[PDB]
């Protein structure tokens, strides 16, 4: 793309339907989640929520966070105002605050899903994110 | 006798505080100190010389107060636990304000610099972080609260200028006392 990646994280995206999802990027790239946005006029059973989790390969593989992940974003607001709720992620090397998320070049992450009305927690949406070594980024 | 003229983390929604150098500041999602969810600021360019990053707030306006205090809560990274350590690495950060009677604040209109920028103060932290601690955060947030009080006008804006550090601006809370006695 370009330094931000717009990732639609719904089941409809045929992106997430082709199940290996994954993007190349720099560091100091972005990554903006839209989560699922429906309009007022939808009973919020076809609506779509999930919670994002942080996971290590095994993790991503199975489709579970348990004790190999982090909680990052929550997709609670099918009905915000200004579009899809958005969540983004900075692909830093250093934290200017605790404990925050650092990337390194040449390694990659995963992030997967759980719906929040819970579907069965099998297939789930997921994304592979490659941060690309410093020979590959100009 | 306290009133709030501004409080960054009631904001419910994108501060859109203005960033002289796009490449230097930048609003990110973060943490408040009870853990909760807020807007939050940072900058990180400890591997570019010659930084001078700015920040500008919203308009402010004074309602009827000459004595402005501000209340910042913040992380400073120490720069000896970032890796390639050039020397211009800093950990701190100077506060400005600019009163006028309308907003009138542009992109350039109010010039970078000291020049028409009053100096509060530089400020710095008790508290720098590089890693440390083996069960959870439980405390390295830095609150540092300072005043001035030229203030005649409408309102005013704040800006924090940054110049080659790795910090992040948690919180600002902007208010003054009007004693009932
Ligand atoms: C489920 O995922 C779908 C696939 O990502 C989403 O479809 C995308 O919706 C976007 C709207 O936010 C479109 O982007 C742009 O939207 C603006 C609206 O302001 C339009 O004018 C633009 O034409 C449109 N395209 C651009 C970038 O110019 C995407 O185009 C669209 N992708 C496609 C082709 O399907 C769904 O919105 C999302 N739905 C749910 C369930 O939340
Ligand atoms: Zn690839």
């Amino acid at each position: 793309v370009a330094d931000r990646y717009a990732v639609y994280w719904n089941s409809s995206n045929p992106r997430f339907q082709r199940g290996d999802y994954h993007i190349d990027v720099c560091i100091n790239d972005y990554l903006d989640v839209f989560c699922p946005h429906y309009e007022d006029s939808v009973p919020e059973d076809k609506t779509e929520r999930y919670v994002l989790y942080m996971v290590n390969f095994d993790g991503y593989s199975a489709c579970d966070h348990t004790s190999k992940g982090f909680k990052r974003w929550e997709c609670n607001r099918p009905h915000s105002p200004n579009g899809p709720l958005k969540f983004s992620e900075k692909f830093q090397l250093f934290t200017p605050f605790s404990l925050g998320f650092e990337f390194r070049p040449g390694r990659e992450y995963f992030y997967i899903s759980s719906a929040i009305p819970d579907n069965g927690r099998r297939s789930c949406l997921k994304l592979k994110v490659f941060v690309r070594p410093t020979n590959s980024c100009m | 006798v306290e009133e709030t003229l501004m409080d960054s983390t009631t904001a419910t929604a994108e501060l859109g505080w203005m960033v002289h150098p796009p490449s230097g500041w930048e609003e990110v999602s973060g943490y408040d100190e009870n853990m909760n969810t807020i807007r939050t600021y940072q900058v990180c360019n400890v591997f570019e010389s010659s930084q001078n990053n700015w920040l500008r707030t919203k308009f402010i306006r004074r309602r009827g107060a000459h004595r402005i205090h501000v209340e910042m809560k913040f992380s400073v990274r120490d720069c000896s636990s970032i890796p390639s350590v050039p020397g211009s690495c800093k950990e701190t950060f100077n506060l400005y304000y600019y009163e006028a009677d309308f907003d009138l604040a542009t992109k350039t209109f109010p010039n970078w610099m000291e020049n028409p920028w009053v100096k509060v103060d530089t400020i710095a932290a008790d508290e720098s972080f590089s890693q440390v601690d083996l069960g959870g955060r439980v405390m390295k947030i830095n609150t540092e609260v300072r005043s001035f009080g030229p203030v005649s006008r409408n309102g005013f804006y704040l800006a924090f200028q940054d110049y080659g550090g790795c910090m992040s601006l948690i919180a600002v809370r902007v208010f003054y006392r009007k004693c009932p006695r």
